[PDB]
């Protein structure tokens, strides 16, 4: 029982094909420029050099890289699951160590004061502070169940300054010299081969038959996998002293024998948005996830060495992405495991299991923006790249957009220009043939094998290596996207596409943006057919040819 | 956005969605379902135009033989861009011809389109605050702040922000791409070419059915140059490989409609078995297991 309203209509103007045919007729009779670009491999690495030319110049030169492993932890025997037991009897021990050590900065200092009150506690507070939640009982030093107080007279002047100073532009590496990229190259071949290193129903027949035989077996000994199991129980502490009630006080925990010793500064609390909480990790120097240059010291002692990192404010979102890195990294290589054994019809060998596994075990570990642009942009430039003509230019300013803080990104960028510049070299030589395509025989232009990006294989289908470039691109945990640059940078191109509609609108008139150009105006003008403007003799033909 | 653009959008998408799901066996490849045909058709007449020659008339009734070529464009046409016009939808459904005997629903249409082309963007909170926090670079501080007069919202046109309109604008690029074939058989009676094209989703493929010379001879030149000579100055870009000039006139006649062919994200190729089995895979599956 409803009417609609007559509201308004739109008169049908006559328009005429024969107009907009001729239209065609005066524009091709001259020179017309094509908007994609051949790909010929020396293109692709003109455009790369290029690119570092005038990312060079627009960003300032930075001598000292960043830091991209979130945490810094080291291995050399086998791991074992975390048990209070376990905690106690190396938290003891970690002390004893520690305890033997010259201090030589403030955050050592801070170290060795943290060590010194905990070996220091009372067997009441000790006891409580390893006790269940429904059992533990107030004191006057241990408030919280795994918590601990240090005031202002046990901190020494050192550390004083340092929580006084956590109390309280933009630069880029230079990617055009060879020396910081082979340091960096370096760095990061001496983590994977750390990480890669050995430590001494039918359904369920095939699993054991192939799956758990050929990866579970093969990653067990490696080092990464008793490595992410140390993660895993380092985050499952940092979010256990993420409560609101033990976020403002002192903690202490040690694991794997007290060679790994973690530290807890009082943070605030998850619960309210933009927080984060601060530790610091002192472990023995060995294999593994070290970097030397972001540690903030080294300490010797005898015939061993002893390394501390600074100040390692994290959010909640990456924690979360850090407690399950290893299952992400173990998820991912079984993708990229069917994935290759769908592709080669065969198995892998168990090199390329270790290196994809520590590859992709690495990117979980290091969650940062830049990475995850880098992965996005490979996804459609390996396109670009293999097809004939294509706009791989722009996406290689996409891939320059960002400026270069650490060195991963830069070993990354190392080794998508070298898979690009070769799959650019592949395309060479296209012969013709006849094969069957459908159900008619037709011609091909098919170039003939694919470089892999974190294995030393080739693929069959260049699909195989979209599947890898989009497995390690979903690696990086969905809301990394929501960071300030990205908000910043939507906001600014719909305020900025926003002008240029307001421009021509004052330009060319209100109307004439409004209800769109006429043809005459057009022929008239030349320049009228952009973006943000229509012509409506062009909507007309183009209804009328819809209605045919 | 807010309830009523939500329901204008929702009309307009329900207007169109009703008026494409017909025609999704030939030109539209709706997901699901039948996606996989209308591509799969499309490509099958391609394939069968290329089994063919071409035998083009001279004037003293000689027949050259050109070989009959084709190459693909996989370009996203119908992918949501910040530079659009939501005006031009609104004489394009003005008499897009329906069964129905009165005009009042179309009125509305015209109405929620009319009505979608005003909006406000607002700013959020939190870059507002990393606004305040030292603003030091020119251009893109001092323009942002000016757009805002109240330093809260200001006024966009045109764009509908990610609106639901994608079964609008892939109809939209279907009866271009239809303009664009009828503009290219009414500009060339003798060079019978081909073209053919099929849409899924926010991506369509483009197939152009060029000519080159069989003996590399020069009876093609001469053909041109007598044409040239006849008074028909559109030959200039067609004597030498010209797919460039089909597809510059297909980007020329889209462009028209404010449809921009973005130079990233699109690449061509020649007939090529793993090209069309990537296409034909990311055509059925649109989220990877991983």
């Amino acid at each position: 029982p409803y009417y609609i309203p007559d509201y308004k209509g739109m008169e049908p103007i006559g328009a005429n094909i024969e107009d907009l045919v001729d239209y065609s007729k005066d524009w091709l009779s001259r020179a017309r420029n094509f908007s994609f670009f051949e790909v010929k491999g020396t293109a692709v690495f003109e455009c790369f050099n290029s690119n570092e030319a005038n990312h060079c110049q627009r960003y300032p030169m930075s001598r000292k890289p960043r830091n991209f492993l979130l945490i810094q932890c080291s291995l050399i025997t086998s791991y074992k699951p975390a048990t209070t037991l376990s905690d106690q009897i190396d938290s003891r021990r970690a002390c004893s160590y520690i305890l033997n050590l010259i201090p030589d900065t403030p955050a050592s200092y801070l170290i060795h004061d943290m060590a010194y009150r905990y070996i220091n506690l009372t067997r009441e507070d000790m006891i409580n502070y390893y006790a269940p939640r429904i059992q533990f009982k107030q004191t006057q030093n241990v408030r919280e169940p795994g918590t601990f107080k240090l005031t202002s007279s046990m901190l020494r002047a050192e550390s004083k300054a340092m929580l006084d100073l956590l109390n309280n532009q933009i630069e880029s590496l230079n990617i055009a010299s060879h020396i910081v990229q082979s340091e960096s190259v370096s760095l990061i071949t001496k983590i994977l081969s750390d990480l890669e290193l050995n430590i001494t129903t039918v359904l369920d027949k095939f699993f054991q038959n192939e799956t758990q035989k050929y990866l579970i077996d093969v990653l067990k000994k490696t080092t990464a996998w008793h490595i992410g199991h140390l993660i895993r129980d380092i985050t499952e502490s940092l979010i256990a002293h993420s409560g609101l009630k033990r976020s403002k006080y002192w903690s202490l925990h040690s694991y794997n024998n007290g060679n790994v010793i973690l530290f807890i500064l009082p943070s605030k609390s998850l619960e309210v948005a933009g927080s984060f909480i601060r530790f610091i990790t002192v472990f023995r120097i060995g294999p593994g996830l070290v970097d030397k240059d972001n540690l903030d010291t080294i300490l010797i002692d005898g015939d061993s060495q002893w390394g501390v990192s600074k100040v390692m404010s994290i959010d909640l979102n990456r924690l979360l992405a850090l407690n399950i890195a290893f299952e992400k990294a173990l998820i991912a290589t079984a993708t990229w495991f069917q994935y290759y054994t769908e592709d080669q019809g065969q198995f892998p060998l168990q090199y390329a299991i270790r290196s994809v596994f520590a590859n992709h075990f690495l990117l979980a570990i290091c969650q940062k923006m830049k990475l995850c642009a880098i992965f996005d942009n490979l996804r459609y430039l390996i396109p670009a790249v293999t097809s004939l003509y294509s706009g791989f230019p722009s996406l290689i300013e996409k891939l320059f957009e960002r400026p270069f803080k650490s060195s991963l990104e830069v070993y990354i960028y190392y080794n998508i220009k070298s898979l690009l510049v070769a799959l650019a070299q592949n395309n060479k030589a296209r012969f013709y043939s006849k094969v069957k395509l459908l159900g008619l025989t037709v011609d091909q232009s098919t170039v003939g094998v694919y470089p892999s990006f974190m294995s030393r294989i080739v693929y069959k289908h260049y699909r195989s290596l979209i599947s890898e470039v989009t497995t390690c691109f979903f690696l990086f945990e969905k809301g990394l996207h929501g960071n300030m640059n990205e908000e910043a940078k939507i906001h600014l191109e719909t305020v900025e596409w926003a002008l240029k509609f307001r421009e021509k609108e004052e330009k060319y008139g209100e109307s004439l943006v409004e209800n769109g150009y006429m043809m005459w105006e057009l022929r008239a003008n030349a320049e009228l057919a952009e973006q943000q403007l229509y012509c409506q003799d062009a909507i007309e033909l183009a209804a009328i040819e819809l209605n045919k | 956005t807010t309830l009523p653009t939500r329901c204008r959008l929702e009309i307009i998408e329900d207007y169109y969605d009703a008026i494409a799901k017909n025609i999704s066996e030939e030109y539209i490849s709706y997901g699901g379902e039948k996606k996989i045909l209308a591509i799969q058709g499309a490509l099958e007449k391609a394939l069968r135009w290329a089994s063919g020659e071409s035998f083009i008339e001279l004037s003293n009734h000689k027949f050259i033989r050109m070989k009959r070529k084709l190459m693909y464009v996989s370009a996203d046409a119908t992918k949501w861009s910040p530079g659009d016009n939501s005006a031009k939808f609104r004489r394009f459904t003005s008499m897009l011809h329906n069964g129905l005997p009165n005009n009042k629903l179309k009125n509305c249409v015209i109405d929620a389109l009319k009505q979608v082309y005003k909006t406000d963007f607002f700013m959020s909170r939190k870059l507002r605050n990393y606004i305040d926090s030292m603003e030091s670079l020119d251009p893109h501080i001092k323009q942002f702040l000016d757009f805002f007069p109240d330093g809260h919202h200001g006024e966009v046109k045109g764009n509908w922000l990610q609106g639901n309109l994608n079964k609008c604008s892939s109809l939209f690029g279907v009866a271009m791409s239809l303009l664009f074939k009828q503009v290219w058989t009414n500009l060339f009676p003798e060079l019978d070419c081909f073209f053919e094209f099929a849409h899924h989703s926010d991506d369509a493929l483009f197939i152009y059915g060029y000519l080159e010379p069989v003996d590399d001879g020069t009876d093609w030149f001469l053909f041109v140059s007598q044409q040239i000579q006849a008074g028909h100055l559109h030959w200039f870009s067609v004597n030498t490989e010209m797919w460039k000039s089909m597809f510059n006139l297909h980007e020329h006649i889209l462009l028209l409609g404010s449809i921009k062919i973005s130079p990233k994200k699109t690449t061509v190729s020649p007939t090529n078995a793993e090209f069309l089995s990537t296409f034909f895979e990311g055509c059925a599956v649109s989220i990877p297991f991983v």
